[PDB]
């Protein structure tokens, strides 16, 4: 610490004010909020005849008259005053840019297209090409980073991810400590192997512009939010972690009582399915900052699994009391309706919350689940698709399509959707088993076993492995490996001893076939032993087991 | 004076069906070698 | 003239004249149904010539120039299906069917992709 924390305070004071000055609400809110957690330098290149336009531009933007800003700044040659017009021009297009099929579900009404941004991207390219100083060397300043950032997000609109990464990393090099810039970089991954490749790029190829930044910040490893970059990437997708634990500890010592860290740290527990510890971590945040509402839907999601409806209802009352039209509030209230088995009304509140951001967290998927319980099976699959298009990194979105297509007769489409989610979260025990179950329809028995055997290893607890052992024998029965059927079917009989003789229906089928198999093999005494082992189940199996017992005694 | 869209052609049905048939040939013969 | 020589199944002079046309119009006509059409036709001629390598790149640059087009996506899926890159072509097929409703040939190609995925046992 020592001067390191002090140097952060001064530069973070900057990133709080200029970002808020040039109408970047999202980035400035994190930085300004970071001052409170942390334990008037003014300057810009502008002229008096041009300074009025900034006041003219800024105050109209605050009054939300978006379109008039473009006209009043029609001919501006300032390096970064041009950015506010194009930024306003971009949002003016975006509000009317709703895809027809997503809109139908978005509202339920059931009733020039994109060339504008094509001009916007060309306008940025023409300006930078004709601008005096490029990004190279120690030139450029804070304003030029915003242009590249605005350029990058527009490229992402046309699904130009490959060039989008180059633009964003170029912008971050010129100016760092901009949080909104890194959020758009997250959606550009949609893969696991590229993260380490990008990590290699940051460690070796990437370099900072020390001219704008302060001391001890040009270096990548003394930087404080490069740790924030590493925290965010390794929680959206685990993969293989590098210095994740060590770097997390250092950032915790600094930034005391920082709510965002605690919410992220607590969210890690939910991703680890440690529900009991997650609530305690969530609860402390509520006491400290009752009026912070961000990522409170995760709190509602954990309470949904525990089904503590009494606490959840009060949670919904508290959130809705102070604000009634934020996306997390309607999402929490809508999640409440799922607890009351009123899945038919939960759609309306998810519908309302979706219109608020239309790029949310996994609220599209929760919208899809409520249709499944209604048995629409057609709104849900289309609703699931939209979550894929927005965030292709969502496990639940891919899994929803595969599960829904499993109910549909055509199981062919379920293989591909399950395969993508398999790469995203290979650690889950269910997905491998479900993939194998649907893959048995393919008739390629060899690959299911490789999938089936990995399901068994990933299933942890042996008791739940009893059901899938029987699935193994049936597939081996389709091949000339009846001996292999017996040995795994023998294993589930052994698990009965481990599970204190639950003698469930799964082992009832296991016991009768082995007795029949050993009778076919001439082992009457051995088959007679399992004959009395089926002492419970349905009537037919009791009678069938007795005929086997009677037959074995005759042969001895 | 105005120009309409110039003539452009896409994948026909005949050629795509021929490629489908070929794909079935090399997805039919290789499992015989495996078996 | 290039489409003419493509219709007669010559596949050589068509490519030559179309390359001449694009090299004439490299500087100008960045958008507006001229560069897209000429580049798509040259890629289409290359697919017919079985030179799929330059075809992937030219279709990719056309796609990054303009995203909303079912024909370009269908042809790129066809190109990938010519090789063995089914993982990177099925997504294109699904997006192409998303853009345009029927796409019967695209539906057939996607279905065959499903049988291919079913047959294969990649780790």
């Amino acid at each position: 610490q020592d001067k390191i924390i002090h140097d952060i305070r001064i530069q973070l004071r900057k990133a709080a004010t200029e970002l808020s000055r040039w109408k970047l609400y999202g980035s400035s809110k994190w930085a300004a909020e970071a001052l409170a957690g942390l334990a008037p330098q003014n300057g810009f290149g502008l002229s008096e005849t041009e300074y009025d336009l900034y006041l003219l531009g800024s105050t109209l933007f605050d009054a939300k008259e978006f379109d008039r800003c473009v006209f009043f700044l029609k001919d501006v040659t300032n390096p970064y005053l041009k950015f506010l017009k194009l930024y306003s021009k971009f949002l003016s297009w975006d509000k009317k840019s709703q895809e027809s099929m997503e809109n139908i579900l978005t509202t339920g009404k059931f009733t020039e297209s994109q060339s504008n941004i094509s001009s916007i991207l060309k306008e940025i390219n023409t300006f930078l090409e004709s601008y005096e100083i490029k990004i190279d060397d120690d030139e450029a300043d804070l304003g030029l980073a915003l242009l590249y950032y605005l350029r990058g997000v527009i490229l992402k609109q046309e699904k130009n991810i490959s060039k989008a990464m180059s633009s964003f990393l170029k912008s971050l090099s010129c100016y760092s400590f901009n949080w909104s810039c890194w959020l758009e970089l997250m959606d550009c991954l949609q893969k696991v192997d590229d993260a380490l490749l990008l990590n290699n790029y940051l460690y070796q190829n990437f370099q900072f512009k020390f001219s704008e930044n302060l001391g001890s910040q040009r270096t990548i490893e003394f930087n404080i939010m490069i740790k924030f970059f590493k925290l965010k990437v390794f929680e959206e997708l685990n993969g293989q972690l590098e210095d994740y634990f060590e770097d997390l500890e250092f950032l915790l010592q600094v930034f005391p009582n920082f709510t965002f860290l605690k919410a992220y740290n607590a969210t890690i527990s939910y991703n680890n399915l440690d529900y009991v510890t997650a609530e305690s971590r969530f609860d402390d945040i509520v006491k400290q900052d009752p009026y912070r509402l961000n990522d409170l839907e995760t709190y509602s999601n954990i309470l949904y699994v525990m089904q503590k409806n009494s606490k959840l209802a009060y949670l919904a009352q508290f959130v809705s009391q102070i604000d009634r039209f934020r996306p997390e509030t309607c999402c929490i209230i809508a999640n409440y309706y799922s607890a009351r088995q009123e899945h038919e009304k939960s759609i309306m509140y998810f519908r309302r919350a979706l219109t608020l951001d239309k790029k949310t967290t996994n609220a599209w998927t929760l919208m899809g689940h409520e249709f499944v319980e209604l048995s629409n099976s057609h709104a849900a699959i289309e609703c699931y698709r939209r979550a894929v298009d927005i965030c292709p990194r969502d496990f639940k979105a891919w899994f929803g399509l595969g599960q829904a297509y499993a109910l549909l007769d055509m199981h062919l489409y379920s293989l591909y959707y399950f395969q993508k989610a398999c790469t995203l979260k290979p650690w889950d025990r269910r997905i491998w088993q479900v993939l194998g179950e649907c893959y048995s329809k393919t008739g390629n028995k060899v690959e299911a076993i490789k999938c089936y055997k990995r399901s068994i290893k990933a299933s942890q607890t042996v008791d739940q492995n009893t059901s899938i052992y029987y699935r193994l024998a049936q597939l081996y029965e389709e091949l000339e490996d009846l001996q292999e059927c017996k040995k795994f079917m023998m294993k589930c009989v052994d698990v009965e001893e481990l599970l204190e003789g639950i003698v469930t229906d799964e082992t009832v089928k296991a016991r009768l076939w082995l007795a029949i198999f050993e009778i076919k093999a001439g082992n009457y005494q051995l088959a007679y032993d399992y004959a009395m082992g089926v002492s419970s189940g349905t009537s037919q199996e009791i009678e069938e087991a007795r005929m086997l017992a009677r037959e074995c005694r005759r042969h001895m | 004076m105005i120009r309409r869209a110039p003539t452009t052609l896409q994948l026909s049905h005949d050629d795509v069906t021929s490629l489908i048939d070929d794909l079935n040939e090399q997805k039919l013969k290789q499992q015989l070698n495996i078996e | 003239m290039g489409v003419m020589y493509f219709k007669k199944n010559e596949f050589v002079k068509a490519k030559k004249y179309l390359k001449k046309a694009l090299e004439v119009v490299k500087d100008l006509d960045p958008s507006s149904r001229t560069t897209i059409s000429i580049q798509l036709n040259l890629g289409h001629t290359y697919r017919k010539l079985n030179e799929n390598e330059i075809a992937i790149k030219c279709f990719r640059c056309v796609l990054e120039k303009n995203d909303k087009n079912s024909e370009i996506h269908c042809s790129l899926g066809y190109l990938y299906l010519k090789t063995k890159k089914l993982q990177k072509a099925i997504d294109h097929l699904h997006k192409s069917l998303y853009l345009k409703p029927n796409n019967s040939s695209a539906t057939a190609l996607l279905k065959n992709a499903l049988e291919l995925n079913v047959t294969l046992s990649l780790d």
